[PDB]
C-alpha cells in the first residue's frame, strides 16, 4: 500500500467518479413510450454517453497526455467496446429501473444471439461484487492495453498499464485474501470482455441493413 | 485523422 500507489489510486477514483449517467436519460429510460424503435433511441444515447465518459476519463489517465497522438486514438478506438461493457455491468449492477433497462434492451432489435452473452456477462461480473475501485482500475487497465490494432510504441502504453496491474493485484489480497486467485479470477473477465469486440460487430452489421441512425460520436468511435 | 475525438481528447 506504497504512498506512491495511494496517490495513483486516488488520481484515478478522482477521475472515475467525475463520470455520471444523465437523469434525462434515467428519465427516459422509465417514462418513454416501449417501442422497439424508441428502445433503440434510449440505447443509442447512452451509448453515445458511455464513450463520452470513456474520453473524459481516459484523457485523465496518468501518462495518457504524454503518449504519441496517433497511438491515443488507437486505444481510445481499440478499447471502446470493451470499455462501454464494463461501464454498462457497473452501471447495471439504479433500483429497478434495471428490470425496465433490461427489457428496453431485450426488445430493441437485437437478435438474442448476441443480448444473451451480454446478461451472461453481467452476471459475471456480479458474482465478484467488485468494488468502486476495482471497476476503475479495470477500466483504466482495458484502455490501457498495449495489444490493441495501430500501437506504434507498445513499450511507452505497456509502463502505463504496469503500475495498475501492481495496485489492483494488491488491493485483490487486502480485499480478498480469503480467495488469493481473485486477482487471476478477474484477469479472466477481461477474457470474457474481449469476446464482445466479435459480438458489437456483428450486432452492428444486423442495425445498419435496418438503416438505424447513429450519432458522429458513435460513428467515428467505430469507424462506421 | 479522427477529428471529432481529437477534439474531444484536447478540450
Ligand atoms: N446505435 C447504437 C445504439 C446502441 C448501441 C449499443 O451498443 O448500446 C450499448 C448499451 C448496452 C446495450 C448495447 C450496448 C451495451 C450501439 C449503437
Amino acid at each position: 500500500l506504497t504512498p506512491d500507489q495511494q496517490t495513483l489510486l486516488h488520481f484515478i477514483m478522482d477521475s472515475y467518479n467525475k463520470q455520471r449517467m444523465p437523469q434525462e436519460i434515467t428519465n427516459k429510460i422509465l417514462k418513454e413510450e416501449f417501442s422497439a424503435e424508441e428502445n433503440f433511441l434510449i440505447l443509442t444515447e447512452m451509448a453515445t454517453n458511455h464513450v463520452q465518459v470513456l474520453v473524459e476519463f481516459t484523457k485523465k489517465l496518468p501518462g495518457f497526455q504524454t503518449l504519441d497522438h496517433e497511438d491515443q486514438i488507437a486505444l481510445l478506438k481499440g478499447s471502446a467496446v470493451e470499455a462501454m461493457f464494463l461501464r454498462s455491468a457497473e452501471i447495471f449492477n439504479p433500483s429497478g429501473h434495471s428490470d425496465l433497462l433490461e427489457e428496453r434492451i431485450r426488445n430493441s432489435g437485437i437478435s438474442d444471439e448476441y443480448i444473451t452473452p451480454m446478461f451472461s456477462f453481467y452476471k459475471s461480473i456480479g458474482e465478484l461484487k467488485m468494488t468502486q475501485e476495482e471497476y476503475a482500475l479495470l477500466t483504466a487497465i482495458v484502455i490501457l492495453s498495449p495489444d490493441r490494432q495501430y500501437i506504434k510504441d507498445r513499450e511507452a502504453v505497456e509502463k502505463l498499464q504496469e503500475p495498475l496491474l501492481d495496485v489492483l493485484q494488491k488491493l485483490c489480497k487486502i480485499h480478498q485474501p480469503e480467495n488469493p486467485q481473485h486477482f487471476a479470477c478477474l484477469l479472466g473477465r477481461l477474457t470474457e470482455l474481449r469476446t464482445f469486440n466479435h459480438h458489437h460487430a456483428e450486432m452492428l452489421m444486423s442495425w445498419r441493413v435496418n438503416d438505424h441512425k447513429f450519432t458522429p460520436l458513435l460513428c467515428e468511435i467505430w469507424d462506421v | 485523422e479522427n477529428l471529432l475525438l481529437r477534439y474531444l481528447l484536447d478540450k
